[PDB]
This record gives C-alpha cells, sequence and structure tokens, in this order.
DNA sequence: GGAAGCCACATCCTCT
DNA sequence: CAGAGGATGTGGCTTC
C-alpha cells in the first residue's frame, strides 16, 4: 500500500510518523512568506471521505506556534491539495519548524512531519 | 545608514526646503508639494539615480503597518506621521510650526 | 573573520 | 495619474 503509493509517483512523497499518511516533501529552507515551488499535500492511504478537512500547524524551540497561510485544505480522492501554503513565522537559526498535520475525520488522527523545513527571512541566499 | 522617514524628516525641518516639502499646519500633517524634488534628493542621498515618486511613495507604503506614516486618505501627496514625534523632537507640533513659519 | 539572520528598501507589476 | 500591496533581489548590519 504505502510501498506501492511512494513506487507510484516516485520522489516526491515523505513517511510522517503516522502509518496512515504521507506528505509532500519540503524544501529544507525557504523565504518566509514566499511561495513554495511544490504545492504541498497529504495523502490518505486508509480510506478519508472526500470533503475531510485537514490542516497544518508549524512549531519547534523558539516559536511554539508559527503563523502560516492558508493551512486548510480538504480531502478529494485521498489527497488534501494545499492551494499556496506559507509559512510567515521563523523558526529560528539553524532550527527547522516541525509539522503536525490534522485530518479531521470523527476522531481525529495526526501525523507528524519531524524538522521539516527552516525558515527565515531571507531564504535560501547566494554567498556574499 | 539613513531611513526613508528620517530624510523626510530633516527636510521638513530645514525651512529651505519647504517650496517642495512642508507641513500643512494640522498635527504631524505633510505633503510633498513637488514629489519628483523629494523623490530626487532621496535617490541623491542613497545614491540611486532612478528614484522616483512611484518608488519612494512604496517605500512610505511599508510604514503603514510599522505604524510610522499613514496616508492621508484624499489628498494627493498627503501623509502623516503617527509615531511619536514629539517624544522624539521634544516639541508639540505647534511649537514645531511656529519655529518654521508654517502657514496653514 | 565568515556564515547566517534580520531589515529596509529599490524595482517591477497587477489592480482599484 | 495616484495609490494599495504582492513578489523578488540587494546592501548594510548584527549574531553566533
Amino acid at each position: 500500500s504505502m510501498v506501492e503509493v511512494l513506487a507510484d509517483h516516485p520522489g516526491e512523497l515523505v513517511r510522517t510518523d503516522s502509518p496512515n499518511f504521507l506528505c509532500s516533501v519540503l524544501p529544507t529552507h525557504w523565504r518566509c512568506n514566499k511561495t513554495l515551488p511544490i504545492a504541498f499535500k497529504v495523502v490518505a492511504l486508509g480510506d478519508v471521505p472526500d470533503g475531510t478537512l485537514v490542516t497544518v500547524m508549524a512549531g519547534n524551540d523558539e516559536n511554539y506556534s508559527a503563523e502560516l497561510r492558508n493551512a486548510t485544505a480538504a480531502m478529494k480522492n485521498q489527497v488534501a491539495r494545499f492551494n499556496d501554503l506559507r509559512f510567515v513565522g521563523r523558526s529560528g537559526r539553524g532550527k527547522s519548524f516541525t509539522l503536525t498535520i490534522t485530518v479531521f475525520t470523527n476522531p481525529p488522527q495526526v501525523a507528524t512531519y519531524h524538522r521539516a523545513i527552516k525558515i527565515t527571512v531571507d531564504g535560501p541566499r547566494e554567498p556574499r | 545608514p539613513i531611513q526613508l522617514w528620517q530624510f523626510l524628516l530633516e527636510l521638513l525641518t530645514d525651512k529651505s526646503c519647504q517650496s517642495f516639502i512642508s507641513w500643512t499646519g494640522d498635527g504631524w500633517e505633510f505633503k510633498l508639494s513637488d514629489p519628483d524634488e523629494v523623490a530626487r534628493r532621496w535617490g541623491k542621498r542613497k545614491n540611486k539615480p532612478k528614484m522616483n515618486y512611484e518608488k519612494l511613495s512604496r517605500g512610505l507604503r511599508y510604514y503603514y503597518d510599522k505604524n510610522i506614516i499613514h496616508k492621508t486618505a484624499g489628498k494627493r501627496y498627503v501623509y502623516r506621521f503617527v509615531c511619536d514625534l514629539q517624544s522624539l523632537l521634544g516639541y508639540t507640533p505647534e511649537e514645531l510650526h511656529a519655529m518654521l513659519d508654517v502657514k496653514p
């Protein structure tokens, strides 16, 4: 199931700490408030009825809860396609945010993507 | 390192520049009667020959959030410092006006 | 000293 | 045109 899905559309999906969900690979370091190159997606291996809401939160030791934009998406054919997700808050020098994905089924489910992305004011920048 | 609002504040406290930038007489509200001249001088002070009013005003718009300067809606070229200038200058707007013979 | 962060624009550009 | 704000790229500075 998971093996076939990872092979389905190779290289772009990564594992969450939850065996029933997978998500898009995020850049290692990105500019705060800048649009992501690849639209962030959450994929459900088990069955999640269409319409189910999905949100993401980002945070770590410096920023317990980071300001985001468009952090809400709806599941469709087992995929939650976030339309232009963005990280506004900063994660701190040499540190990365940890993403907490909440799939609003009844009961709710939560999948974690540890040390997923570093967000700074400049973002990846050419050496001076 | 000099900032746009600091620069505008200099021009506004030098009576020689009153022909192109001046206080309106209402609090800390001011007007760039000759936007191009302010732009040219701002360009010269930063060493940006291409500087014009369209780009200097973009600079002013970033101040809307930082609560430094706001726009006076409906009045062309008119803005108003909304930060605590009295505190920073040690003069109320009425005293500063008088030091500059500001005509409302 | 340099790499990595933060800031304040300078430049364009879309839209009202 | 003036004016709001979004998207990007730079030089100056401060922090590790």
